């Protein structure tokens, strides 16, 4: 059991090692939203004028925004 | 001569197209590592002069290369995953400890390669004292600068060492060695 | 082309046919051991009749061989290609009525089955002039199979299409929709 734990364990110390992405440059294959690299849009049914208020407070959560 | 029309004195010999890139400008002929960021002689040189590295970075990096190395083959579609995991698939810091061992390593080989610069020196000028049978002891210091920058083939050292032990003559050098072009085969490498 | 390929496989039907009948001697029927130890030829060898008669039909598909690689070689860019309707006639009417009298010797009595080497061209031959006739009556292109062929493929996408919408996964589920 410990030399199957310790798999894991080195997999995760690895993982840690990165911490993030100084070092990778930018790709253009793989962008960091995947809507650009998906081609999603909305169309011309369901834009109500009444959306962007809701909108903005899932916005708000999001950002971590308190007030609401 | 073959020439029809125009022939000078001494024949032309077709250059082709160049297939490396040059070394790059921090660093040296010799084994020991470069400078990390930057070189030595920047310091004395004029601001305005020292322009250059920045542009040997663009030149390497980004605007001349030589077609050669931009060709398609098998074995670059394998390179090219040896490569990708070093690069994006290894965190940066076991890359710096690395780094690290690798530099220290490089150094201890070249004070090794230095003394035995200095060795066949004392060798050769021994040798030179059996070709001349007489006094010649000396021994040729542009010898010593082109074997510490690599720039003899192996055929050419032991010529000259024949040369040495037949004529004395320490002063007659074998021409110089020319750089290897990469090579190529087809779609495979 | 298709008329083409019916006529180089005449004219080499028809090559076998005698290159392996006269390069051999001759054959041997069948013993059927016990067949009235008399007379009545039951259980014994061949003869001049039968031999000579053979060798005449050998050369008589010799002739319609050469015929058709005359015309093969000739009028393989199907001189003038079309006044040929003389030989035409010549290669499709015989042929007819000589299939006429080969479906009729199972009826005739004959053992046309234990001999390969002399009944096999000739079967294979009259069909071949009378398929020939056919498709020289209605031109098939040589083109036209393929049209065929595309026809019944057309057939069976629009049913492999229709069962697996109906019966596998609909087809407005596996496709992307767009606009959202
Ligand atoms: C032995 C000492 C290990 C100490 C430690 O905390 O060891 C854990 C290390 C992972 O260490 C992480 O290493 C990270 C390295 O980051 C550095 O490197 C990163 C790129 O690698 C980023 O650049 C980051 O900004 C830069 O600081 C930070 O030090 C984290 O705090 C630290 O948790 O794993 C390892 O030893 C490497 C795993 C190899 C296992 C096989
Ligand atoms: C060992 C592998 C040989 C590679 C060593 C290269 C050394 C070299 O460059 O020498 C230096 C010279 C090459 O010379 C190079 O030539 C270039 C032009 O092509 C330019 O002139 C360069 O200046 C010069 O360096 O080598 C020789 O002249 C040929 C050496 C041949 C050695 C091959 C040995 C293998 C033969 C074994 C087969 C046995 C069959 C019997
Ligand atoms: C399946 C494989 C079939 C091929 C059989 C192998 C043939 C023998 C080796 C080929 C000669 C090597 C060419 C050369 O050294 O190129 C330079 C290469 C990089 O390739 C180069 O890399 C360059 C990009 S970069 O250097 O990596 O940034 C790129 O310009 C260049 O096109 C690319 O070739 O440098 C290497 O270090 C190659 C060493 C690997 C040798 C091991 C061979 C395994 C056997």
């Amino acid at each position: 059991a410990a030399v199957a734990a310790g798999w894991h364990l080195a997999s995760f110390a690895l993982n840690l090692a990165f911490w993030g992405v100084e070092g990778m440059p930018p790709d253009r294959y793989w962008p960091t939203s995947p809507r650009i690299r998906l081609q999603i849009r909305p169309g011309r049914y369901g834009n109500m004028d009444g959306g962007q208020r809701v909108y903005m407070d899932y916005l708000a959560r999001s950002e971590g925004v308190p007030l609401n | 001569t073959s020439a029809p029309f125009i022939s000078p004195m001494t024949p032309y010999v077709p250059e082709e197209e160049p297939t490396r890139t040059p070394p790059s400008i921090k660093d040296t002929g010799t084994l020991r590592p470069a400078s990390e960021w930057y070189p030595q002689w920047m310091q004395y040189r004029r601001r305005e002069d020292n322009y250059v590295f920045w542009q040997d970075k663009f030149m390497r990096c980004s605007t001349d290369i030589p077609w050669a190395e931009k060709r398609w083959t098998l074995f670059s579609t394998v390179w090219y995953l040896v490569q990708q995991l070093r690069f994006v698939g290894t965190p940066p810091a076991l890359r710096y400890v690395a780094f690290l061992g690798w530099r220290a390593l490089m150094f201890q080989v070249y004070a090794a390669h230095k003394a035995l610069v200095l060795w066949q020196c004392k060798l050769d000028a021994g040798l030179a004292r059996i070709g001349s049978g007489g006094a010649t002891a000396t021994f040729s210091k542009t010898m010593a600068l082109r074997r510490l920058h690599w720039r003899n083939s192996p055929l050419a050292e032991a010529l000259y060492a024949l040369n040495l032990y037949k004529t004395g003559r320490v002063h007659l050098l074998p021409p110089v060695a020319k750089p290897i072009p990469r090579p190529t085969f087809f779609w495979l490498f | 082309t298709v008329a083409g390929l019916l006529l180089t496989t005449t004219i080499v039907v028809s090559l076998y046919g005698l290159f392996a009948a006269v390069f051999a001697p001759a054959p041997a029927l069948p013993v059927a051991v016990g067949a009235w130890p008399g007379t009545a030829a039951a259980a014994a060898v061949m003869d001049g009749s039968a031999a000579g008669l053979r060798r005449l039909a050998a050369g008589g598909l010799l002739l319609t061989a050469a015929a058709s690689h005359g015309l093969f070689d000739f009028a393989g860019s199907v001189p003038n290609p079309t006044i040929y309707s003389l030989l035409n006639l010549g290669f499709v009417a015989a042929a007819v009525l000589q299939s006429y009298f080969l479906y009729i010797a199972p009826a005739w009595g004959v053992n046309v089955n234990w001999d390969t080497a002399l009944w096999g061209p000739m079967y294979g031959t009259a069909f071949l002039g009378l398929v020939y006739g056919l498709v020289a009556l209605t031109k098939f292109d040589w083109s036209s199979v393929v049209d065929a062929v595309l026809r019944v493929a057309c057939w069976f996408a629009e049913l492999t299409m229709w069962f697996w919408d109906t019966f596998v996964w609909k087809f407005s589920w596996s496709e992307k929709t767009r606009r959202a």
